């Protein structure tokens, strides 16, 4: 009836947000509502301690619907007033919003699912450091989809035998290498010795082929001083890129990273770690969208978006709904792929999706048609598992891909005729054939815990 | 196992690993293209080799050519981009020609291969 | 010597005979899997995807000897009451981790096995850390007898009280509600989690009031005083700036959010402390969207181990007077996780291995939520005299003003204090000590109307 | 339209882009360079390129060349300095050739183009 206005306008510098609720039986709708907008701003319907203007420093409550299909589950919207939250600071508005309403008891369970935010708040972040466009100037590569992979095993092999691969692996026709994400200093290698090796090997195998190469080296660290001096030692070198993990090491490290990075040029590559424990279960935590907004508003390159084939959870409609809003500039509200809101960017750059965990030959089609010439895939275990070596392996991984991007280019279907594609392929490379008798009957399929 | 040979093997990016391409190949591409409404264009060049710096990131030599004469703004048919490579073709026999595209959209480039070699 | 395929995981990852060492890691999560798969190859999966392990066999591992650096699930055993239910326990080598580093630590064993497509649910329960890895540490900054020392207060608990629902207030107002409730007789003052700066209220000149207020509040009453200033910031620049002022005024506190800030500011600040002599206190919010649902997350008893490495003096812990029996004996035993020198298994208080700290100092335990005169004595008989007790609308809701509000809860507590040590029993008299003292203090009076008994 | 060559074509400053200077042209510069009151020298060396430093702003290498004896004062008549060029030329026939002129109420050169290529 306070806390419940059913008729407020809201404006247009506004924060507003969408809760999914289950109530307690008893407990009625409407009345619930009203206890989540004040258990997340002041914590009270009355006036008893006012009168010292309030008022301009509460959140209301403005709609409310039952959700189609289940009889205890409804939609909440709630609004802020902007003059809450302090500019620049990612922490804070994490902390206002969410930071006491999971504990409410007359409740069962709550999941955010989505957020809009104003262009009056947008323009004091700095975003992320280069975008998309001046990477691919910087990098000199147009018209098709990036390729990559990761070093196994993880834990165990020394820095020249490191160094070694990383040669092989690249002189055979990818493009980026990366370390594992559990890989800083440990006793049996430092990271010193790994960068100079990594180094020497990148610059011989770039003389060769006569195209650039890189590798992500991995800045996490378990102090600010000791991050900050990891990333000077590769300015000094001059390799290009960098690598961090931005939900183990924390938002307040992440955003004095890109600063850094913006000052010195250089690209930043995040990892998305532990963030299963929060957004799996259907009913309960953060939903991995308003992380992506979070992480695009504090400053990136690259993200990792997942696969829908591979070893790891994964939806269709939803990936397409959430890489529409990392890479796009202007959407429009679709409820049937999960977008409550619409949202403007007013000229921020986007942010590349990849996508990692499980493939192989016999799925090249498929992505190329989820993801455009616009994303970058990895392999890992396709690569070092060639039944010949590394560079055989990688030359297998090029093929396909010039054939698939052939093939679309011409016309032709590819959900259709996919199988065709690769086996005509194969009737004139020699490693190709070898890689599609290994891996001919391995998928993964299994019933989806978080459907919708 | 075979081995993949390391000694003078030279690759011009996209479209450098499949079978060498046709003029039917060719005049494919040059229509998927025009069809998404894309601006074409020729450049120019003698040579191919990339230089760095000591402590730069970020910056590397040999990535400008030379432009033929101007962008075919307004062009519907690919038959006159054809007639255009003869005439740079015949003009400099000594150099590689590549074939760009340009969206004005986003601001960036769309496609890019190599037509003649020495 | 290569063959390249793909195998099952319990053909190298499974060793149900195998006696852990004294430098192991070990851990015990909870699982539940899909209608197909058996649960020993569930646990090796765990085991393998968590310490050196893909899904299709590689060459490069014969050249680096296993056998040394992998993970090994020894032992299953099934939940009763549930069907598909099991515990699963995994030792880990010690040459796995880098040292003084909490994140490595976390992104090795939770990284990414809480996502695979063959499990439906996780969770993790309790963890062992062997004595050569906890060296590595630095621990809290002062601990437990030296902050005693430096307050110069012994033999009761002490006070403390929250600035509740008074935001859009000036500078000037806040510090003059600082002063009253100091003045009244308590010890501490918080703030609110929920600022930082806003263009109602900057940094600079609320620390200069409430700065001002404190040497004020102190030279009346001969006693030192303290409040909490939040340090938490956007990004380590602005964190650092602020410790910096709040030190060159000569304050001894400050305070600082964990979980929504991060590991590593969090090191750093402690490093800071530790260097300039400064106190910490630390607040846990978001916790409840990981540590809530019974068949996934974390248990914050491992969160709990996990602060006290990476450094901190208070710590919030929550009430425990509204429960039942049966539980409030795992919030028993993880206060004791965090008090205590040596802690035995004990299953019936949700410990499940032996903990050895070797001389590491203790951390102080804070309760708050809720709570008026009449919950004195529960409260004094339940965790001791080691604690911090905060009111919040116990205080500001008196109907005579601020100052006196802390009169009636100072001579509460005296009175609760006086009375446990001359032997009566704290549990069962409880409401008739408090009546007796109302008898002599009028501010004890027309608090003891507002606020009723308990039964 | 038509396109610039790129390849091999080098150029020497001043009065290098108009047709090719004639003996006639030549001494009709001295005239006007002796009308205004100012003293001719010549200059020449096997060699034009130019070389920089890593960070030095305003540092370039090859901007010194040989003088042939001593600047001419007190010349009146242009004859004179057309048969000190034939002595230079006779004398090193794989050399470029310049002449200068100087100011000495400013301190600065006045003028200065080729003469001679190998
Ligand atoms: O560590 C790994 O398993 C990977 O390198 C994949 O290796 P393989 O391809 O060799 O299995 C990727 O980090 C995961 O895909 C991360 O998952 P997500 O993308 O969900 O973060
Ligand atoms: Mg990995």
């Amino acid at each position: 009836l306070t806390y419940y206005t059913p008729d407020y306008e809201t404006k247009d510098t506004d924060i507003l947000a969408a809760f999914r609720m289950t109530p307690q039986p008893g407990v009625p709708p409407e009345e619930a509502g009203a206890a989540v907008a004040a258990e997340s701003s002041t914590g009270t319907w009355t006036t008893v301690w006012t009168d010292g203007s309030l008022d301009r420093y509460k959140g209301r409550c403005y709609d409310i619907e039952p959700v189609a299909g289940e009889e205890n589950q409804y939609i909440a919207y709630v609004a802020y007033p902007l003059d809450l939250f302090e500019e620049g600071s990612v922490t804070n508005m994490f902390t206002s919003i969410v930071g006491n309403v999971f504990g409410f008891k007359a409740l069962r369970a709550l999941r955010l699912e989505d957020l809009r935010i104003p262009p009056a708040y947008s323009k004091t972040f700095q975003g992320p450091p280069h975008g998309i466009q001046v990477e691919r100037d910087k990098l000199n590569k147009y018209g098709r989809p990036l390729l990559g992979c990761t070093i196994k095993p993880k834990l165990g092999l020394s820095a020249k035998n490191y160094g070694r691969a990383v040669y092989e692996c690249l002189r055979g026709g990818l493009d980026f290498t990366k370390d594992d994400e559990n890989v800083n200093s440990q006793p049996f290698m430092r990271w010193r010795d790994r960068f100079l090796f990594v180094a020497e090997a990148i610059f011989k195998s770039q003389a060769e082929t006569g195209e650039i190469k890189g590798h992500y080296l991995n800045a996490t660290a378990g102090t600010c001083e000791e991050m900050m001096k990891r990333a000077q030692f590769a300015r000094e070198l001059g390799m290009p890129i960098v690598m961090h993990d931005y939900l183990t090491g924390g938002f307040t490290a992440n955003t004095t990273l890109a600063h850094y990075c913006r000052d010195n040029g250089l690209l930043l590559h995040i990892h998305r770690a532990m963030h299963a424990v929060i957004d799996r279960q259907r009913n309960h935590g953060i939903h991995f969208r308003v992380l992506a907004k979070a992480l695009r508003m504090s400053g990136g390159d690259h993200i990792h978006s997942g696969t829908v084939v591979g070893k790891l959870e994964g939806e269709r409609e939803v990936t397409l709904g959430f890489v529409d809003l990392l890479r796009d500039d202007y959407i429009e509200k679709d409820r049937s792929r999960g977008i409550y809101f619409t949202q403007d960017w007013v000229s921020m750059p986007g942010v590349l999706p990849v996508a990692s965990g499980g493939i192989h030959v016999w799925h090249m089609p498929a992505l190329t048609e989820i993801f455009g010439d616009d994303s970058v895939l990895q392999f890992g275990g396709g690569t070092l598992g060639h039944p010949w070596g590394n560079a055989p392996g990688a030359v297998a991984n090029r093929v396909a891909l010039e054939a698939c991007v052939q093939a679309r280019n011409e016309g032709r279907d590819l959900a259709r005729e996919g199988n065709d594609i690769i086996r005509e392929a194969s009737k004139w490379s020699p490693e190709l054939a070898a890689a599609c008798e290994v891996w001919k009957e391995i998928k993964f399929v299994f019933e989806t815990i978080d459907t919708l | 196992m075979q081995v993949w040979n390391p000694i003078d093997n030279p690759k011009f990016e996209t479209l450098s690993y499949l079978p060498p391409l046709t003029d039917n190949q060719i005049a494919r591409e040059i229509d998927y293209m025009l069809r998404n409404k894309w601006i074409p264009c020729l450049e120019f060049d003698p040579s191919g080799t990339i230089t760095t710096l000591p402590g730069q990131p970020g910056y590397y030599g040999g990535r400008y050519w030379t432009m033929w004469k101007l962008p075919m703004f307004g062009c519907n048919n690919a038959g006159y981009v054809l007639r255009e490579i003869e005439h740079c073709k015949n003009a400099y026999p000594g150099c590689f020609i590549r074939v760009l595209g340009f969206d004005n959209i986003r601001q960036v480039q769309c496609c890019a291969f190599i037509v003649h070699k020495p």
